[PDB]
C-alpha cells in the first residue's frame, strides 16, 4: 500500500495547489477587448498599461486593488465565428468603435449586432467605447462630410432630454454623438432580455479614466450576477 | 476565366464518377442487422478538479492515464482507475484548445490561441514537469496538435494550414495549405501514414505525412465541420458539423455513406469518437448531453444526459473500456456500461 | 403559582401548532432539498439556508408533543426527561432561526454592495464555520434551562414544562437576553443589511424599475414577517420580566397573561411556514428546482 | 456541394431599375439567414442588406435604403434583390452570402476577405 | 490567377485517383464491425469482475 499511499499523498498536494490556483482565479476578472482596424484599441491598450506571431496579447492591470486581465486578439485571421466562443465566461467585452468615420460605421454596427446575437455572448455585458470623439467633433465642425447621406434617418433625429452635452459643445456634435449612441442602443435593447446589457461611454484615445469606467461596469455586472445568484433578483 | 471553367468541368467529372459508383446505400446492406439496442452507460467516476470549461483531452495508450486541458490554464493528467491526479501542469497561455498524449506516455502536447504547441516531458529525472519544447510558426490558433511519435507532431491551426513538426529541431517539417477555412480538428489513422482533417468550409481533406499533398476531398456537409475521427480500420471517418448532422465518409468510396440527424436535434456537434468495433459513434452536442448512435443503422443507441453545459471533448480508451466526456461545467465524467 | 386562566389556551395554540405541522414539514422539506441543490452548485447561501430548514424541521418535530401538552390543559404525561429535550429544542429553535436568518442578510449585503471585495468570507467553507459557531453558541448560551427543574406542578391539575408563572430570576435575565440579544439585534442587523442591498440596487444601471421595486417588496416582506411573528411574544416576555422585577401585582398580572402568553408563543411558530416560502418558493429559480424535484418524485 | 450562383447585371444608365437573382444549392435555403454584399472598385466588401429565415425581418444599409429591396423564396431556393434609382456610386461586384450556421441569429464573418459560403458574384455597372 | 491554376491541379489529382464500388466499401466496415464486436466493453459490457471501473 506504500505506492498507493504515495499516490494519494501526491493527489492531495496537487489538490492543495489547485485550491490555491482556484483562489487566485476567483481573485481576478477576465475582459475581452475587441475593435476594428480603424478603432484605436491599440492606443487604449498602451494608455492602460499604466495600471512574433503571438496571436493573443494579455494586459494585467489593477483598479481599486482588483486585478483585471484583458485579452487582445493579435496574429489571427479575419474569421472570428469560432474562437470568439472561447470568451463565453469573460466578465465583459470592451468594444471600441470609430465614430468619426461615418463610412465603416455600419460595419461596426453589424459587428456589434453579431456579437450581441451570438448564442455564447448572450450572458456577457458588452462595454461600448465610442472612441475618437475629437476627430468626430472636428469633422462635424468642418461640415465636409454629412451623416445624412450615410444615415438618412439622422435628419429627423433630435437630441433627447436624457443627453448631457459637455461644456462648450456645439449642438450639432452632441446631436451626432447621441444619434450614433442611440443607433448602438437600439441594437442593444432589441435582443436584451435582462441577461445582457450595454454600457455606452464617450471616450478618447488619450484618456486616463477609461480604466475607472471599465471597473465600474465590471462592478455593476458582478452586482447583477450576485443579485441573481443570491435569490434576490 | 478559362481556369474557372476547367475547374467546373473537373468538378462535374468528379460528381459523375462518384455517382457512377453509388448504386446502393449503407442503410440497405445494413437493414439485415440486429439493432444495438438502448445503451445504459452510467457515470462510474467523476473528476471535479478542473476550474473552467474543459476544451480538450486525450486518452493514453495504457487506458489508465488521461490528459485534460482546461482554460484556467491547467493540463491535468488523471489516473482514471483510482481518480488520483497524476500530474498538474500550469500553462503559459490560459486559452488552450487542444491537448495530446504521446504513445509512449513520455510527452504531453497542448495548444490554443497562442498559435504555439507546447510539449512537456513527464519522464524527467527530477520528477517535475517542464517545458520540453515550444513549436511556433503558425499564423492561426492551434485547434489540434496530435502525436505520431516522440519526435514528430502533426498540428492543425486556424490559418487554414496544417503542419508536421520535428520536435528535436523545432521546425516545420511539412506544411499543408490546401484548405480554404479554419482547420478545426484532425485524426491520425492507426497506420500512422495518412491523416484526415476538417475545415470551416464544410470540407474534409486527406493528407499524407510523408509526401505532403492532398489526396482526397469531401464536401458533403452544409455548415462548418468541428469534429473528425478515424474509424478503427483507418478506411473511414466520422464528421460532426454545426448543421446538427453527422456524416460517415470512406476514403476508398470517396463519398458520404451515412448521415445521422434528427428533427428534434438543432445543435451542432463539437466532438466525435468511435468505439473499438466501429458500431458506436459517440458524439457531443451543444444541448449539454452526448449521444451515441449505431454507426451501421443510423439508429440512436443511447444518450448520456449528465452534464450542465456544452460537452466539448470526447474520448474513448484504446481498449474501449470507458468513455470520458469533458464539458464546460469544469467536470469530466467517465461512463461505462453494466 | 397563582391560579391561571385557560379560556382560549385550550384551542388556539393547539390549532396553530397543528397548522404548522401540516404546512411546515412539507414546505421545510422542500426548502431543505432546494438549499442542498444550491450548495451542490457551490453557493454559500445554501449552506445558511439548509441549516435554517434543519432548525425549522427540528422545531416542527417537537410541536406534536406540545399539542399533547396543551390539549390536556398543560398536563405533561411524559416525565422530566422529555421536557429537558423537547423543551430546549422548542425554545432555542426560534433564536437559531433568528441567527441563521441574519447570516443570509449579511451574505446578501456583502455580495451585492461589495461584489469584488470579500471573496474569502463568501466560500462554502466559511459557511460551515459560521453555521457551526452559530449552532454551538445558540445551544450553549440558551442551555441554562437544562440545569434547572422543568416539571413544575401547581394546585389546579396543571403540570408544566419550561414554564413556572411565579417566575424566577434566572428566567428573568434569560428572557431579557433573549429579547434584546436574541431577537432585536439580529433583526436590526437584517434591516440594515437589506437597506444596504436596496441602496446598492438603486444604483444599478442594468436593473429596471420593476425589478428594483420587486426587490424592495421582497426585502420589506422578509423584514416585516419576522416582526409580525415574534414581536407579539417578545413584548409579552419583556412585560412579564419588568412586572416581576418591579413586582406590581406579581400575581394579578400573571392571571391575565396566561392565554396571551401561550397564544403569542404559538404565533412564533408561523416563522416556520413563512421561511420556506419567502426563501425558496417565492423565487422563480428555486421554485423551478422544487418543480423538477416534484417531477422526479411523480415518476419514482 | 454548397454553391451560390448570382444572375443579372450588365450596364445601366443612372436611375434604372434591375433585379438580381441568387440561386443556392447544397444546403436548406430556409434555415439560413442570407444577406447581400458588394465589393466596389477601390473599396472593400460592404454589407448591403439581410433577410431572415421567415423573411419578416429585414435591414438595409441607408445608402441603398428607399431604393433597393430584398425578398426570399424558400420554395424556389432563390433570393431576389430589386435595384431602383440606381446611382453611379452603386457599381460593384455583388455577392450572395449566408450566415455560417443554421437556426442562428448571428453572422460574424459574412464580410471577411475570404468566406467559404459566398457566391462568385455579378458585376452591376452604372 | 495562379490560385486558379493550383486548384485546377488539385482537382485533377483528385479526379485521377482509383475508386471502388460503394457496396464494396460499405460491406467492409461491416465485416470489420462484425469481427471486432465481442471485444467491445461499451457495446457488449464486460461483467463486474473484469471491469476496471467497477
Ligand atoms: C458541508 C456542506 C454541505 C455545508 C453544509 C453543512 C450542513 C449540512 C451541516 C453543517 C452543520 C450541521 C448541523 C450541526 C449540528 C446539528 C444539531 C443536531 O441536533 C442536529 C443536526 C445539526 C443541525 C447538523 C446537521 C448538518 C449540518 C447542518
Ligand atoms: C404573519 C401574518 C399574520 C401577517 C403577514 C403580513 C404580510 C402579508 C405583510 C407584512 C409586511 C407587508 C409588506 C410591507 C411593505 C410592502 C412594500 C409595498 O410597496 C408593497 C407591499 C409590501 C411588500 C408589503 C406586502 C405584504 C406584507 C409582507
Ligand atoms: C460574513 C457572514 O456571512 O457571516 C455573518 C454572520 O457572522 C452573522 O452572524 P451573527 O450576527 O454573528 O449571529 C448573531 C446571533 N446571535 C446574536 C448570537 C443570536
Ligand atoms: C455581524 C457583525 O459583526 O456585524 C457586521 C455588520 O456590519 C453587518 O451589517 P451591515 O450589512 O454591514 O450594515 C451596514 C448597512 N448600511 C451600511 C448601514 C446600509
Amino acid at each position: 500500500s506504500a505506492e498507493d499511499k504515495a499516490a494519494v499523498e501526491r493527489s492531495k498536494m496537487i489538490e492543495k495547489q489547485l485550491q490555491k490556483d482556484k483562489q487566485v482565479y476567483r481573485a481576478t476578472h477576465r475582459l475581452l477587448l475587441l475593435g476594428a482596424d480603424n478603432s484605436g484599441k491599440s492606443t487604449i491598450v498602451k494608455q492602460m498599461r499604466i495600471y512574433k506571431t503571438s496571436g493573443i496579447f494579455e494586459t494585467k492591470f489593477q483598479v481599486d486593488k482588483v486585478n483585471f486581465h484583458m485579452f487582445d486578439v493579435g496574429a489571427q485571421r479575419d474569421e472570428r465565428r469560432k474562437w470568439i466562443q472561447c470568451f463565453n465566461d469573460v466578465t465583459a467585452i470592451i468594444f471600441v468603435v470609430d465614430s468619426s468615420d461615418y463610412n465603416r460605421l455600419q460595419e461596426a454596427l453589424n459587428d456589434f449586432k453579431s456579437i450581441w446575437n451570438n448564442r455564447w455572448l448572450r450572458t456577457i455585458s458588452v462595454i461600448l467605447f465610442l472612441n475618437k470623439q475629437d476627430l468626430l467633433a472636428e469633422k462635424v465642425l468642418a461640415g465636409k462630410s454629412k451623416i445624412e447621406d450615410y444615415f438618412p434617418e439622422f435628419a429627423r433625429y433630435t437630441t433627447p432630454e436624457d443627453a448631457t452635452p459637455e461644456p462648450g459643445e456645439d449642438p450639432r456634435v452632441t446631436r451626432a454623438k447621441y444619434f450614433i449612441r442611440d443607433e448602438f442602443l437600439r441594437i442593444s435593447t432589441a435582443s436584451g432580455d435582462g441577461r445582457h446589457y450595454c454600457y455606452p461611454h464617450f471616450t478618447c484615445s488619450v484618456d486616463t479614466e477609461n480604466a475607472r469606467r471599465i471597473f465600474n461596469d465590471c462592478r455593476d455586472i458582478i452586482q447583477r450576477m450576485h443579485l441573481r445568484q443570491y435569490e434576490l433578483l | 476565366d478559362q481556369l474557372r471553367q476547367e475547374a467546373e468541368q473537373l468538378k462535374n467529372q468528379i460528381r459523375d464518377a462518384r455517382k457512377a459508383c453509388a448504386d446502393a446505400t449503407l442503410s440497405q446492406i445494413t437493414n439485415n442487422i440486429d439493432p444495438v439496442g438502448r445503451i445504459q452507460m452510467r457515470t462510474r467516476r467523476t473528476l471535479r478538479g478542473h476550474l473552467a470549461k474543459i476544451y480538450a483531452m486525450h486518452w493514453g495508450t495504457d487506458s489508465r492515464l488521461l490528459v485534460s486541458a482546461s482554460q484556467d490554464g491547467k493540463l491535468i493528467i488523471w489516473d482514471s482507475y483510482t481518480t488520483n491526479k497524476v500530474h498538474a501542469i500550469p500553462l503559459r497561455s490560459s486559452w488552450v484548445m487542444t491537448c495530446a498524449y504521446a504513445p509512449s506516455g513520455n510527452y504531453v502536447a497542448c495548444g490554443g490561441l497562442d498559435n504555439i504547441c507546447s510539449i512537456y516531458n513527464l519522464k524527467t529525472r527530477e520528477g517535475n514537469v517542464r517545458v520540453s519544447r515550444e513549436l511556433a510558426g503558425h499564423t492561426g490558433y492551434l485547434s489540434c496538435c496530435r502525436f505520431l511519435d516522440d519526435n514528430q507532431i502533426v498540428t492543425s491551426s486556424g490559418d487554414t494550414t496544417c503542419a508536421l513538426w520535428d520536435i528535436e529541431t523545432g521546425q516545420q517539417t511539412t506544411t499543408f495549405t490546401g484548405h480554404t477555412g479554419d482547420v478545426m480538428s484532425l485524426s491520425l489513422a492507426p497506420d500512422t501514414r495518412l491523416f484526415v482533417s476538417g475545415a470551416c468550409d464544410a470540407s474534409a481533406k486527406l493528407w499524407d505525412v510523408r509526401e505532403g499533398m492532398c489526396r482526397q476531398t469531401f464536401t458533403g456537409h452544409e455548415s462548418d465541420i468541428n469534429a473528425i475521427c478515424f474509424f478503427p480500420n483507418g478506411n473511414a471517418f466520422a464528421t460532426g458539423s454545426d448543421d446538427a448532422t453527422c456524416r460517415l465518409f470512406d476514403l476508398r468510396a470517396d463519398q458520404e455513406l451515412m448521415t445521422y440527424s434528427h428533427d428534434n436535434i438543432i445543435c451542432g456537434i463539437t466532438s466525435v469518437s468511435f468505439s473499438k468495433s466501429g458500431r458506436l459513434l459517440l458524439a457531443g452536442y451543444d444541448d449539454f448531453n452526448c449521444n451515441v448512435w449505431d454507426a451501421l443503422k443510423a439508429d440512436r443507441a443511447g444518450v448520456l444526459a449528465g452534464h450542465d453545459n456544452r460537452v466539448s471533448c470526447l474520448g474513448v480508451t484504446d481498449d474501449g473500456m470507458a468513455v470520458a466526456t469533458g464539458s464546460w461545467d469544469s467536470f469530466l465524467k467517465i461512463w461505462n456500461g453494466s | 403559582g397563582c391560579h391561571v386562566d385557560s379560556r382560549v389556551d385550550h384551542l388556539f395554540p393547539p390549532s396553530l401548532y397543528i397548522f404548522v405541522i401540516g404546512v411546515g414539514l412539507p414546505t421545510n422539506c422542500l426548502a431543505l432539498w432546494a438549499a442542498y441543490r444550491q450548495v451542490q452548485q457551490r453557493n454559500e447561501l445554501g449552506v445558511y439556508l439548509m441549516n435554517l430548514s434543519i432548525a425549522d424541521l427540528l422545531y416542527i418535530c417537537t410541536l406534536p408533543l406540545w399539542v399533547d401538552y396543551f390539549l390536556h390543559h398543560d398536563n405533561w404525561i411524559h416525565g422530566p426527561g422529555s421536557c429537558k429535550l423537547f423543551g430546549f429544542i422548542f425554545y432555542t429553535n426560534i433564536y437559531i432561526s433568528i441567527a441563521f436568518l441574519c447570516c443570509i442578510s449579511v451574505d446578501r449585503y456583502l455580495a451585492v454592495a461589495h461584489p469584488l471585495r470579500f471573496a474569502r468570507l463568501r466560500r462554502v467553507k466559511t459557511a460551515v464555520a459560521v453555521s457551526s459557531v452559530v449552532w454551538a453558541t445558540e445551544l450553549g448560551a440558551n442551555s441554562a434551562p437544562l440545569f434547572h427543574d422543568e416539571l413544575f406542578r401547581d394546585r389546579y391539575n396543571h403540570t408544566f414544562c419550561f414554564e413556572k408563572f411565579p417566575m424566577e430570576g434566572w428566567v428573568a435575565w434569560m428572557n431579557l437576553y433573549r429579547v434584546f440579544v436574541g431577537f432585536l439585534f439580529p433583526w436590526a442587523l437584517m434591516l440594515l443589511s437589506y437597506r444596504g442591498i436596496l441602496r446598492a440596487v438603486r444604483g444599478s444601471v442594468s436593473t429596471e424599475r420593476q425589478e428594483k421595486a420587486k426587490i424592495k417588496r421582497l426585502a420589506l416582506s422578509l423584514i416585516a414577517i419576522v416582526l409580525v411573528c415574534f414581536a407579539p411574544y417578545h413584548v409579552l416576555l419583556l412585560s412579564r420580566s419588568a412586572i416581576y422585577l418591579g413586582r406590581p401585582w406579581d400575581c394579578g398580572f400573571e392571571e391575565r397573561v396566561f392565554s396571551a402568553y401561550h397564544s403569542s408563543l404559538a404565533f412564533t411558530s408561523l416563522n416556520c411556514v413563512a421561511d420556506p416560502i419567502l426563501y425558496c418558493l417565492v423565487n422563480e429559480g428555486a421554485r423551478s428546482d422544487v418543480a423538477k424535484a416534484l417531477h422526479n418524485l411523480l415518476r419514482f | 456541394q454548397v454553391q451560390l450562383q448570382e444572375s443579372g447585371g450588365g450596364l445601366v444608365q443612372p436611375g434604372g431599375s434591375l433585379r438580381l437573382s441568387c440561386a443556392a444549392s447544397g444546403f436548406t435555403f430556409s434555415n439560413y439567414k442570407m444577406n447581400w454584399v458588394r465589393q466596389a472598385p477601390g473599396k472593400g466588401l460592404e454589407w448591403v442588406s439581410d433577410i431572415s429565415q421567415s423573411g419578416a425581418s429585414i435591414s438595409y444599409t441607408g445608402s441603398v435604403k428607399g431604393r433597393f429591396t430584398i425578398s426570399r423564396d424558400n420554395a424556389k431556393n432563390t433570393l431576389y434583390l430589386q435595384m431602383n434609382s440606381l446611382k453611379p456610386e452603386d457599381t460593384a461586384v455583388y455577392y450572395c452570402a449566408r450566415c455560417p450556421a443554421p437556426f442562428t441569429r448571428d453572422c460574424f464573418d459574412v464580410t471577411s476577405t475570404t468566406y467559404a459560403y459566398r457566391g462568385q458574384g455579378t458585376q452591376v455597372t452604372v | 490567377i495562379a490560385q486558379a491554376r493550383k486548384l485546377v491541379e488539385q482537382l485533377k489529382m483528385e479526379a485521377n485517383i482509383d475508386r471502388i464500388k460503394v457496396s464494396k466499401a460499405a460491406a467492409d466496415l461491416m465485416a470489420y464491425c462484425e469481427a471486432h464486436a465481442k471485444e467491445d466493453p461499451l457495446l457488449t459490457p464486460v461483467p463486474a469482475s473484469e471491469n476496471p471501473f467497477r
